[PDB]
């Protein structure tokens, strides 16, 4: 209607969203760590689809509500946003399912792996609005005094993505033609990268690579490795040592 | 509390994994312990390249 | 039968059958992929071909 509607459903909204989202998104989580569940789901596959399906519609009915609600100031919740993409592409992968016909590929397609993480992500909301009541403030205050200083592990974790970028820029450069099944493309290469920064068989890179006729590109993968290596890790660690260092020193 | 906040970021974020998780790439991502705790040692990080 | 039973139990790398539960009469899922195999006996002799 108008301001009055909106006032009404605000009191209303408190009243009914304290009172029936509460349980419904219980109800929800219950029945979808019942539905993740990689040994039940046999035991079913006829009484969990049906409720997945319901409480979908519980929760396009939550943003219907939400629809009608305020409106700019619920965009202005970036969980909501969060929500509001969710539900947009939930109802379409609803109304992909209700269609039927078709001409693409299904039966545990691509498209199906992309909506069951699309139920993890909406499983993941459903506990995000469970958790309103008692998070704990021990855990309150470390989350924030961990969340405090954002700026620093932001601009760190950009250089070591410059780093990175760069050493596998000149790591593909310097392996044309030199057995490079292992870094073929870009993502190969940045994944090989990320084997590298991780220490996972750095070694047997340097023994099939003396195994190859190429030998000075081990130093200067060694020499890479040590650097970004100590560079980052000390980084990392003495900016949150100093971090949390300064709210050990207020009370 | 970090061992409970880390368990409980590991779980939600394993909601992700199962989802990826079972009767395919198995053995390691499947009975929901054994993904749990393969998911525990790729976070330990040595040697996942297996 | 066992040939059937260990390709459901290979392709899709799990197996469930019935509530009633039937020795001579197993039981199978829609979503798994149904790949029959056939056996040919000769009553007179001994052998069993496929």
């Amino acid at each position: 209607l108008l301001g009055l509607q909106q006032m009404i459903l605000s009191l209303t909204q408190s009243l009914g969203f304290e009172t029936f989202i509460f349980i419904v998104v219980c109800l929800n989580t219950v029945i979808l760590v019942a539905q993740t569940f990689t040994e039940l789901e046999i035991r079913g596959e006829w009484y969990f689809m049906v409720l997945d399906s319901i409480f979908l519609s519980i929760y396009v009915l939550e943003a219907v509500l939400k629809l009608i609600a305020l409106g700019l100031e619920y965009f202005y919740d970036p969980w909501n946003n969060l929500d509001f993409f969710i539900m947009v592409m939930a109802v379409l992968d609803f109304v992909l399912l209700q269609i039927n016909s078709l001409s693409y590929s299904f039966y545990n397609h691509s498209l199906f792996r992309i909506l069951k993480v699309f139920k993890s992500m909406r499983a993941l909301r459903a506990i995000r609005v469970l958790r309103r009541l008692s998070i704990l403030t021990s855990l309150h205050e470390v989350a924030g005094t961990l969340s405090g200083s954002l700026p620093s592990i932001t601009a760190i974790l950009t250089l070591m993505f410059t780093c990175l970028f760069l050493f596998s820029v000149v790591l593909r450069a310097l392996f044309q033609d030199s057995d490079p099944k292992r870094f073929q493309n870009i993502f190969t290469t940045l994944f090989t990268l990320f084997t590298m920064l991780t220490l996972d068989d750095w070694s047997l890179i340097y023994i099939d690579n003396r195994a190859q006729g190429a030998w000075y590109i081990i130093p200067i993968l060694m020499i890479y490795i040590v650097i970004q290596y100590f560079i980052f890790l000390n980084l990392v660690i003495a900016v949150l040592v100093d971090n949390f260092q300064m709210a050990l020193l207020k009370g | 509390n970090v061992m409970a906040l880390i368990l409980f970021f590991m779980l939600v974020f394993s909601v992700f994994g199962v989802t990826l998780f079972g009767a395919f790439v198995p053995k390691h991502f499947q009975n929901m312990g054994v993904a749990l705790y393969t998911l525990f040692i790729c976070i330990t990080q040595d040697g996942w390249l297996d | 039968v066992s040939y059937t039973i260990m390709h459901s139990e290979e392709i899709n790398k799990h197996y469930f059958d019935c509530v009633i539960k039937d020795a001579e009469m197993p039981c199978f899922l829609f979503r798994d992929l149904f790949q029959p195999f056939f056996l040919v006996q000769d009553l007179v002799t001994g052998d069993s071909g496929s």
